């Protein structure tokens, strides 16, 4: 009907087009035990079932490819003399694209065997699954064409039976039938179509259909696609085609993972009780919860567990106490934890119930950069992760001169672009200006959203000016409320100020970073807050964190790298990769570059997801909130990305929902 | 695949369809096919691209209206009216070249 | 009095600063009073 569309990539039955001589060929010589399956009852031939199992491989330049037909030995089973072969095809390189097992039944003669069943979408199942339950997809009502010699024609497989009058009597029907295989086209199609909703595309990785009934030309065939279960993230789906009241072929599938995206929050999501269901839930986040609050006791000094679960006025360390009145918790290190072991425990939970993406890409924001790191990539461990934050913590907190009272000269606010007519044109400009107009020291610190979210960061005097403005262009377009201050945090991260501690805490990083490192476990699956673009190993991108940043041991790479990478790829790819997360500390994030890059197609540049799950706590999505509007603004209104909470859309994300 | 743009000066149309081309976000651009009036066109594309063009030209109508509204210069508004054909395929364009 | 008192009262007194505070073990001192010495012990 309307609302459907093909699907962008080739469905899995277009292969199986020129493979046909060579099938019909295998049946022409195939033999049962003593005996012929091709003299007796070729006219009552009928195809029995589809199998399709494809490799990751598929052309996309007309190319020369091959094909091999193996019939095996046909057995002679309670409904027919069942004739099994087998197809597999080959590029010119000879890597297999994709293998084909279609068994066909001569329905005169019989016998008293038993008759296998095939394997379950191809055989695409990895043994690890589980059956959810059933969720509505989709319906279909595709009429079969009243002739059948364009499917003939276009597919391959002239059998008279499908378009012949005279050969249709003498096969011992009353009119032609359709080809099986237009079902397991259709319903394919039918299961991969594209509605512009809210749901990733399906390219099917294993797909077996076995045709029941028999459908003459003309006949109204409704489908109906069902949700079963989930395979490492990508999930399990059947259909079952009916024409009327009886069922004709009941095809399943086993589709590809779609590529997600997990984001990971910054700061502000803290409150009391952080992913406690979540704990008692499950049984590996128990353990992770157990890992972090031993390696917290043991190295740190203070009890994660208790952090979460209550908020204390003030608790103490190893060395001296620490103090927070509305809630220890908020405190910068405790808070970094906290959030730290949160993810991991939601990430270790999603990864333990089959719903986790392994070749997904890793983002997220200033301090959900490491979190994302070990969770989504697993390049460090927790231990690891967590002593660097509390370090860079700590270190955070003794690089500001401020008052004897708590007090600092740096505060920062959340300016809107609404209705003052303001733009990335113009931002920068305008804070650059009103900051030479204050004569204090103004920033641009967070790139949140495009339209309605910003991030200024400078002292008391310039952020009054910035108020100021706000106020002013507000009463002069109208009352919007585009300027609000802070709650509590008065520390100017991501700005000039910051660049004293970056070697401390860069020699803290080497004392906790393994002497060992895996790129390619990070290469092309990371996107860096400083540099929005995907992690690679290119001059390019070393070049251009040299010149946007200044790094001192960097520039021995930029002099000479090509004997170099022969040299050490694994020791430089590291330093690339410690410098910086070094200075990610004194840049400012470029969250609005990442989400264009992460919602733009292939086509055109930039990485086309499909999923956008968040991983915080339910209370405040600000990820998946920014990532909804950043999608609703009138730029790629016909996106279909889908968006969600890991906290809040549990079942959809998991795969637990019903209707 | 083709969609009457009436109510618009086609030399105005042709202009703001090579801006549309200009970005690197489209693929691939539509093309002006056929003109029929001295205010109508008809411009053939993938029906994804012209829903794009479409939505590019509301957003043009939407801030030209938007200055009208608030006295300024108000002349006329960029207010085009889109239709579709009842074709199946698009005629008069070099991707059919084959 | 003597010895389920004090030593509930070691328990409850050492129970608050368990999870505020780790490493903060709490010190008693136990009056011992030859018969009495003897009880003491």
């Amino acid at each position: 009907g309307e609302p459907l569309a093909p699907s962008l990539t080739n469905v899995p039955d277009a292969l199986v087009g020129p493979c046909w001589p060579a099938v019909f060929a295998a049946i022409g010589s195939a033999v049962t035990d003593t005996g012929e399956p091709v003299v007796e009852g070729l006219l009552s031939l009928v195809h029995l079932d589809h199998a399709a199992r494809v490799v990751g491989q598929l052309p996309t330049v007309p190319a020369q490819l091959t094909v091999t037909a193996t019939a095996a030995n046909a057995t002679d089973t309670d409904m027919g003399r069942v004739v099994p072969v087998s197809v597999v095809v080959t590029g010119a390189d000879g890597a297999v694209i994709a293998t084909l097992e279609e068994r066909f039944a001569i329905l005169g003669r019989t016998g008293s065997a038993e008759l296998a069943d095939p394997a379950r979408a191809g055989g695409a199942v990895s043994a690890n699954a589980t059956d959810t339950p059933r969720r509505r997809r989709r319906d279909v009502t595709i009429t079969a064409p009243v002739d059948m010699r364009p499917f003939a024609v276009v597919s391959g497989d002239h059998n008279p039976i499908h378009t012949d009058r005279a050969a249709a009597l003498l096969a011992g029907l009353e009119s032609p039938i359709v080809h099986g295989m237009w079902l397991s086209a259709a319903a394919q199609h039918a299961v991969t179509a594209t509605d512009g909703q809210a749901r990733p595309p399906a390219r099917l990785v294993g797909w077996t259909a076995r045709f029941l009934g028999m459908v003459r030309p003309g006949d109204e065939v409704d489908f109906r696609v069902e949700r079963v279960g989930i395979d490492q993230g990508a999930e399990i789906v059947d259909v079952a085609a009916r024409v009327g009241s009886d069922l004709v072929m009941s095809a399943s599938a086993r589709l590809a993972a779609p590529k997600t995206v997990y984001a990971f929050p910054g700061q502000g999501i803290q409150h009391k009780g952080m992913g406690m269901e979540v704990r008692a839930r499950s049984k590996a986040a128990r353990k992770v919860w157990d890992t972090a609050d031993k390696f917290t006791r043991d190295t740190l000094g203070f009890s994660v567990l208790h952090v979460v679960r209550d908020n204390p006025t003030s608790i103490i360390a190893s060395g001296v106490h620490y103090h927070h009145p509305d809630g220890v918790l908020y405190l910068t290190q405790f808070t970094q934890v906290a959030m730290a072991t949160v993810a991991a425990a939601q990430v270790a939970e999603m990864r333990e119930q089959g719903a986790f993406v392994e070749g997904a890409i890793a983002c997220g924001h200033s301090v959900g950069e490491y979190t994302a790191l070990a969770c989504v990539t697993g390049i460090y461990q927790l231990e690891a992760l967590l002593e660097m934050v509390f370090h860079r913590g700590s270190k955070m907190h003794d690089i500001v001169p401020r008052d004897e009272l708590g007090r600092s000269n740096y505060r920062l606010a959340a300016i809107r672009p609404s209705q003052i007519d303001l733009d990335d044109a113009d931002v920068p400009a305008f804070v650059a200006g009103i900051a030479e107009s204050t004569g204090e020291f103004l920033e641009i610190v967070n790139f949140n959203l495009r339209g309605s979210q910003y991030a200024i960061a400078g002292t008391v005097r310039g952020l009054e000016a910035l108020e100021a403005e706000v106020e002013r262009r507000r009463e002069l377009t109208g009352g919007r409320r585009s300027f609000i201050l802070v709650p509590g945090i008065d520390v100017p991260f991501h700005s000039r100020v910051l660049r004293v501690g970056v070697a401390e805490f860069r020699r803290s990083l080497d004392r906790v970073m393994p002497r060992d490192a895996d790129p390619d476990l990070i290469i092309g699956r990371y996107i860096p807050n400083l540099v929005p673009r995907l992690f690679t190993l290119d001059r390019d991108f070393i070049q251009e964190i040299r010149d946007l940043v200044p790094a001192e041991p960097l520039d021995e790479i930029l002099a000479d790298y090509d004997t170099w990478l022969r040299e050490r790829p694994r020791e430089m790819a590291r330093t690339v990769f410690i410098e910086l997360l070094a200075w990610q500390f004194a840049s400012p994030v470029r969250w609005i570059e990442t989400q264009d890059l992460l919602f733009i197609e292939e086509a055109a540049g930039g990485l086309g997801v499909e999923r956008f799950v968040e991983i915080g706590v339910k209370s405040s999505p600000t990820v998946a909130g920014l990532a909804t509007n950043t999608l609703k603004l009138p730029e790629y209104a016909h996106s279909t990305v889908e968006v969600l909470n890991a906290e809040r859309d549990a079942a959809v994300l998991f795969a637990t929902d019903t209707d | 695949p083709m969609v009457s743009v009436t109510n618009a000066d086609p030399e105005r149309i042709g202009r703001l369809l090579d801006e549309f081309a200009q970005d690197v976000r489209t693929v691939l651009p539509p093309v002006l096919s056929i003109r029929n009036g001295r205010r109508a066109v008809v411009i053939t594309g993938t029906p994804e691209q012209l829903s794009r063009f479409e939505l590019y030209c509301r957003q043009i109508s939407e801030k030209e209206e938007a200055d009208r509204k608030n006295k300024v210069r108000g002349g006329d508004v960029f207010s085009p009216v889109f239709e579709p054909v009842q074709v199946e395929v698009g005629f008069h364009t070099p991707r059919l070249s084959d | 009095v003597l010895l389920w008192a004090v030593q509930r009262l070691i328990g409850g007194l050492s129970t608050i600063g368990a999870e505020r505070d780790i490493a903060s073990r709490l010190h008693v001192v136990l009056p011992g009073s030859d018969g009495a010495y003897g009880e003491a012990k």
